[PDB]
């Protein structure tokens, strides 16, 4: 018994690709063929299946409307036509045979289901693209409760040098967002002087010189050095 | 006429019968095979929509009948005589005919002709056969022990039954799970396990793989399994199941049936299509040539198909078997008998204790 | 001065298109600046999605190229987000914002939820723990909870790096042929457990549950069993 995938390769965002799965060693006409994919460093994701005897096909919600699975019983081969590919679709694509039998009694369920045989997989890469890649921003102290007159400092560390192109935002509980600081230390219009910012290279900091009740909020950093622009994970201010 | 039938059936063959109907009557026939058909049907039929005719295994129609979604059909006694009498019991609900029988399906004894040119006629022969075959690095018999559908032919042989069927109805309180016949049959099955002639863990995939690789001389399975055996090049035959205490094994019978939507305005057309176009030698052949029906309810055409001894075996076991009851209480039967067999075969409970708990 | 305001449907079905409108007043989107869409996922993380500039040029996040379009109607002073083939991952609060140095003016944000109908076909598997430190000889237990009943249609798989997954258990508790007997599986209602009775050095791997009750087959997130 074996399954051999082919058709993988490098594809532009929004492009198309057709994968094949050549099978041998079992009765293809009575089998079900499944496509399962695995994005770099992530888990298995089931994508589509076809029953040869009934012709019925099923698709994951994540690919519905873009993928079409088909099979030529005489070639013992199954196919996955993939359209409108994006980075979310980059992955090794596996084909697998789903073994099962169908109940003869209502509700006619599947019994003894298992993907007992798997191909070696074929790699699909959606290029990026030609964009940059994410610069990571790591915040601390995220969620440190202080007192209603304290000086408070939130820090941001960028994964590479961002040349002082670092901005700070405040998000209130109601979801409203305001710019506080831009270019490391420049105050946006209307922002109280008790906010200040410091740093250079990869390390940056936001300080509130004395905490007021209206400062209860979540604070985010953001680099504007390179596209795509990226944010830190947020630091929630709480009162003790 | 709009017709629904499952995708694994000969739906293009059925559409050819629809083309002959249109040619003789002017009425267009459109055959569709939507996914999850058996689930969609009661949803659109309650609206007053859906197909005029729906094809499905008979046991599903009891639910449709309870909901009033199926018309009572009116075949002559002359027409009824064209079909095997037992099939008409499968399409009755509250005594009323609610569907036309099409095809018949049941488990049979499948055997490897190279290991066992003359398969046993009785279950009682199998222990000594297994001892002989064990000495050759083989086994006598492997089949799915996990689901009661597969073990019931032996359990029912000597007198077990699910629900008493009389006139045209089921007494939902006359259950034959813990009478002496069912105790005898399960006891013989448990003894096969205690004597190491079978294994309590054997399931569908384990028995299929062993038979199709030539490691066991016999299995018990239905027509849906034949084409994998064809692929495996095992030289196999298909025959009547072994008797137990001189009584035939009684496998559950499934009857592919054609029901008429209660909300159809074309009921007299659907009757003519089914009685005079589909349920004829030429109609069933058109369907069968597309995808085989197995054994069919129409006597005249089954006599032709039974030139294939596999199909004759299917019909013979079906005539000796138990029509699968079309009532919702079967669901409790499946869960209960399933536990009973597992517990009896593992040793947790005695045969007597296990069947008595299931009957309750 | 500038105000921005998002509008559009708050509920979208998986595989459909998400469309949102930003209405700008007090400043023309043709005069200057970059006109952005930004979204905040339920766990508070922010993602810049893209912009249309004052001259009609676009720039999009590489993670979304191929299914995002930002367009504008200069006569109405509005710009638009269209995100195709959405999944539940696109559930987020969508913000529009004007930028030059930073995002200096923001809309108030609008929540868009992506969720199936979707009934009995819509089944998740929640696997725990995500990661497990274990030693040779340990008893290892991996659990998986189905979001609704799956009967016993649960299988377990092992995967080693660079290799295809292998089937271990099917029908919740049946050991696949050739798999060592130290592997076993069990079910309690909607809870499924894979057990390795005494871990061996070849057992370091990632393990996945899988349900086949719905025709939309789904896998658990996986459990990585890790060596010292």
């Amino acid at each position: 018994v074996q399954l051999v995938e082919s058709g993988g390769g490098l594809v532009q965002p929004g492009g198309s690709l057709r994968l094949s799965c050549a099978a041998s060693g079992f009765n293809f006409s009575s089998s079900s063929i499944h496509w399962v994919r695995q994005a770099p460093g992530k888990g298995l994701e089931w994508v589509a299946s076809i029953s040869s005897s009934s012709g019925s096909t099923s698709y994951a919600d994540s690919v519905k409307g873009r993928f079409t699975i088909s099979a030529d019983t005489s070639k013992n081969t199954a196919y996955l036509q993939m359209n409108s590919l994006t980075a979310e679709d980059t992955a090794v694509y596996y084909c697998a045979r789903g073994y099962y039998y169908t109940g003869l009694w209502y509700p006619y369920a599947m019994y003894e289901f298992g993907m007992d045989y798997w191909g070696q997989g074929t790699l699909v890469t959606v290029s990026s693209g030609g964009g940059g890649s994410d610069i990571q921003l790591t915040q601390s102290t995220s969620s440190l409760p202080a007192s209603l007159g304290d000086r408070v400092t939130i820090s941001c560390r960028a994964g590479q040098d961002i040349s002082n192109h670092l901005n700070w935002y405040q998000q209130k509980p109601d979801g409203t967002v305001k710019l506080l600081i831009y270019y490391t230390s420049r105050l946006h219009s209307g922002v109280p002087s008790r906010f200040s910012g410091s740093g250079s290279g990869t390390d940056y900091s936001l300080t509130i010189s004395n905490l007021e009740q209206e400062d209860i909020a979540t604070y985010f950093c953001q680099q504007g050095n390179t596209l795509p622009w990226t944010f830190g994970g947020g630091s929630k201010l709480e009162i003790k | 006429l709009v017709i629904w039938i499952n995708g694994d059936k000969g739906y293009n063959g059925l559409a050819e019968v629809g083309k002959k109907f249109e040619k003789d009557t002017g009425i267009k026939v459109t055959v569709e095979h939507p996914d999850k058909l058996e689930e969609k049907f009661p949803q659109v039929a309650a609206t007053g929509d859906g197909p005029d005719i729906i094809f499905w295994a008979h046991d599903r129609f009891g639910g449709y009948a309870q909901s009033g979604l199926l018309a009572e059909i009116t075949p002559d006694k002359a027409f009824q005589d064209k079909l095997y009498p037992f099939t008409w019991d499968a399409v009755r609900y509250n005594g009323k005919l609610i569907a036309y029988p099409i095809a018949v399906e049941a488990l049979s004894l499948i055997y490897n002709k190279d290991l066992l040119p003359n398969p046993p006629k009785t279950w009682e022969e199998i222990p000594a056969l297994d001892k002989e075959l064990k000495a050759k690095g083989k086994s006598a018999l492997m089949f799915n022990l996990q689901e009661p559908y597969f073990t019931w032919p032996l359990i029912a042989a000597d007198g077990g039954y699910a629900f008493k069927y009389e006139n045209g109805k089921y007494d939902i309180k006359d259950v034959g799970v813990d009478n002496a016949g069912a105790k005898a049959g399960l006891t013989f099955l448990v003894d096969l396990i205690k004597n190491k002639h079978m294994n309590a863990d054997t399931d569908y995939s384990i028995a299929e793989a062993a038979f199709n690789k030539g490691e066991t001389a016999m299995t018990i399975n239905g027509p849906w399994a034949w084409s994998n055996i064809d692929t495996s090049k095992v030289n196999y035959g298909v025959t009547v199941l072994p008797t137990f205490k001189g009584q035939p094994s009684k496998p559950f019978v499934g009857v592919l049936s054609a029901g008429i939507n209660a909300a159809s305005p074309n009921k007299e057309l659907a009757k003519e299509f089914l009685e005079n176009y589909l349920l004829t030698d030429e109609g069933l052949e058109a369907v069968n040539k597309d995808k085989p029906l197995g054994a069919v309810a129409l006597k005249s055409y089954e006599e032709e198909l039974a030139k294939d001894p596999r199909i004759a075996a299917t019909m013979e076991n079906a005539q000796k078997g138990e029509i699968m009851p079309n009532i919702p209480q079967m669901s409790a039967f499946w869960y209960a008998v399933r536990t009973a067999v597992i517990n009896a075969a593992s040793g947790r409970q005695t045969v007597d204790e296990a069947l008595k708990d299931a009957q309750t | 001065q500038v105000q921005l305001k998002e509008s559009g449907p708050g509920l979208v079905r998986p595989s459909q298109s998400l469309s949102l409108t930003c209405s700008v007043t007090g400043y023309s989107i043709t005069s200057g600046y970059y006109w952005n869409w930004i979204r905040q996922f339920p766990g508070n993380k922010l993602e810049w999605m893209g912009y249309i500039s004052y001259d009609g040029s676009n720039n999009y996040n590489p993670s979304l190229k191929g299914r995002i379009s930002i367009t504008r109607d200069t006569s109405k002073n509005q710009f638009f987000l269209k995100l195709n083939s959405v999944t539940t991952d696109d559930t987020a609060t969508y913000y529009c914002a004007r930028a030059y140095i930073g995002f200096a003016y923001w809309g108030q944000g609008t929540l868009v939820t992506v969720s199936s109908g979707g009934g009995g076909s819509d089944i998740q598997m929640t696997q725990s723990p995500s990661s497990l430190s274990a030693s040779v000889g340990d008893r290892v237990t991996i659990t998986c909870r189905a979001s609704q009943s799956v009967s016993s249609a649960v299988a377990w798989y092992q995967q080693k790096p660079g290799k295809a997954p292998k089937l271990l258990i099917y029908s919740a508790s049946s050991l696949y042929s050739g798999v060592p007997s130290r592997f076993s599986g069990s079910r309690s209602g909607t809870d499924f457990t894979l057990t390795i009775s005494s871990l061996q050095p070849e057992d370091f791997a990632t393990y996945y549950c899988q349900q086949s009750s719905s025709s939309l087959i789904t896998f658990g997130q996986g459990t990585k069993v890790e060596i010292k």
